[PDB]
DNA sequence: GCATGCATGCATGCAT
DNA sequence: ATGCATGCATGCATGC
């Protein structure tokens, strides 16, 4: 579970 | 890390706007990214590219955060020349009668040219296509299509866009009874061989009507296949449940709700397709939004979920598009026994 | 020999620039040029070139190339011979209509034949024909199509090019009735006939269905096949083997890939067309001088690959051409024992 | 292998 | 819905 | 000044 990021 | 805490004294519009504008990286669209840009780049004869993506995939966010990115690359270059526009980007008319109308679609690319230099290029070299002299491009009706189409491919060729982007192209396909369905891809062929510029092509499985007419069609178009987050792999459903947690960390809220708990219920009502779920989720947001709702609970989900009946054709139309763009290793021995390839 | 050491120092874009310019005269190409060549020095009252190949094959490059070396041989004279011009060029329109669009084909023959300077043909036409005091000679849209032939048929004949080439001409198919094809390219016969200019029509297999609609057809036409390489005789094993090792030798990077041993990907990716292999050697480049990588691994031509249903579109496209274009010593004594004896 | 001239 | 060729009516420039 | 002649715009008629 990882909190990805902004595009 | 989540949204910002001062957001939760900030009226509800706000917080509205700020998860509308929030984006998510997830894995399959960096990598669709990754791939778009890089044959964008280099083309290197690529005529067309197909990008085939399920419906709530994120195809056309993607048009515009490529688009966006191209245009911030071709800024610091525009001081040189001030006559190139780095990406004209247009939408497919649906015709209204039972063809897919060439003239509108000319009409509606060349107004998409309109620059407020105009003086730069200061002529079209066609007769009834002019400015309008404040703020437009007006074309008289007068105007036959293969006029407008040499118009448009000699302010292509002068303007030498670095793509052009067609999205929702399923709608060239709506052509009357006969095999006019390769004409349809052969006259974009011709307009982008002749003014050189790359044809990206966004829309739903509809589009596998256009994979693979010719081998000339065939050869010079790549296919990009924006893959769903499919419930058979434990890599998918994993990127999936990171997804919700980090939607469920950036919705601004009192207190986070718990959203990976229900995973298995966005699957079912999003299909993986996380345009759907973010379509949902801001949805249910604004709905709670509307009573000042502490957190997110299964009710207000449920009141606004996509109805199993739409999910059921959803899959049906998915099913049908995975299994035309599978591939595996039987097809490559079943093309080299059919070669000479000894293997 | 190899590229040039000193790109190396230079940035990524003379680099990529340099490996497109690169071209490989490799014998299937030499000898489909020598005999185009010889086929155009002297007409003998033939009025067509059908020169067809695999989609992939490099038709194009040949026209350029014949186009360049016409002119180049042309320019001694031309320089006493101020009227004509050694080469006209054009490529045919792939209309949006269900047929072929003859008038804008004679708009654009017209067009191609321009030259800034008036006085050489200071008359085109009847009237609405002439230059908008610019070097474009705008056509007005009232102008009818058999007068926009008459006059393109005087322009020919003042100016006499010494070949008329027609790239993609698989475009001119594009008819309504089955037997309207016979009719379809007798217009160009006859345009061809007046006008006593051989026409060179270049295109994929789909023009093979243009190969023998009559006896005069048949007559007027030369047959010249752009072949590919087939694995099945080692000679053209040998020959595409060959070119994979010049195309190594000359792509700028820091050290030399071994692409010779993985010539059976290459072929199967290819289907020995020299056109599809140096485009995909140059997608692999340009994603290589993007990294900057120090060399070409198999994992980078894996990731800008041609698919292998589109392989097999090709592959399934360019039998039937084959078959269609095969010819055996069977034929030839079914032949003689037709006309009479047969030894 | 055959080395090719530029075409 | 549009394309494309043809016919007619009206506007205007010129000559007497 | 005015009558005539031609060029252009528009309808139309059939086809796609
Ligand atoms: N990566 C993403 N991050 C956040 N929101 C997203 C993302 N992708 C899609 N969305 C949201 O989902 C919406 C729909 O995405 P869109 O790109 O229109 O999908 P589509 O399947 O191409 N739509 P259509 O084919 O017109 O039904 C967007 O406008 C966003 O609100
Ligand atoms: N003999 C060659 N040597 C090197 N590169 C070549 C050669 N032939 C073709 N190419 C490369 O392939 C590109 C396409 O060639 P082209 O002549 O358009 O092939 P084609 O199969 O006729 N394509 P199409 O336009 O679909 O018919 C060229 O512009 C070159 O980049
Ligand atoms: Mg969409
Ligand atoms: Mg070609």
């Amino acid at each position: 579970l990882v909190v990805y990021e902004e595009f | 890390t989540g949204f910002p805490l001062e957001l939760l004294t900030r009226p509800a519009t706000e917080r509205l706007a700020y998860f509308e504008n929030y984006t998510v990286a997830h894995p399959r669209l960096k990598e669709v990214y990754e791939i778009l840009m890089r044959t964008i780049a280099e083309p290197a004869g690529a005529s067309f590219i197909f990008v085939y993506g399920a419906s709530g995939v994120g195809k056309t966010t993607l048009r515009l955060r490529v688009e966006q990115k191209l245009t911030e690359l071709a800024l610091p270059k525009l001081e040189s020349d001030r006559a190139r526009v780095p990406v004209v980007g247009i939408e497919a008319i649906a015709p209204e009668s039972r063809y897919f109308n060439w003239k509108e679609y000319y009409t509606r690319a060349l107004i998409t040219l309109e620059e407020p230099l105009i003086d730069h290029k200061f002529d079209y070299g066609v007769r009834g296509i002019s400015r309008d002299n404040f703020g437009k491009i007006n074309v008289e009706s007068k105007v036959v299509a293969p006029a407008l189409r040499r118009a448009l491919e000699n302010a292509l060729i002068h303007r030498h866009p670095d793509v052009f982007f067609v999205d929702e192209a399923q709608h060239f396909g709506k052509v009357a009874s006969g095999y006019k369905l390769q004409d349809q891809l052969d006259c974009l062929k011709s307009l982008a061989n002749m003014t050189g510029i790359l044809h990206c092509l966004l829309g739903t499985y509809e589009l596998l009507t256009f994979r693979n007419l010719s081998g000339q069609l065939s050869r010079r178009s790549v296919d990009i296949h924006f893959r769903r987050y499919c419930a058979d792999s434990p890599e998918d459903v994993q990127a999936f449940k990171s997804v919700l947690l980090t939607f469920q960390q950036h919705l601004p809220l009192a207190e986070t709700p718990n959203l990976v708990d229900h995973w298995e219920y966005f699957y079912e009502r999003t299909l993986g397709c996380i345009g759907t779920l973010k379509d949902w989720l801001k949805r249910v947001l604004s709905d709670a939004l509307d009573r000042e709702a502490t957190t997110i609970t299964l009710k207000d989900l449920q009141k606004r979920a996509l109805s199993v009946a739409q999910c059921q054709k959803m899959f049906k139309e998915i099913q049908e598009g995975e299994r035309q763009l599978s591939e595996t290793e039987a097809d490559v021995q079943n093309l080299r026994s059919a070669l000479g390839l000894g293997a």
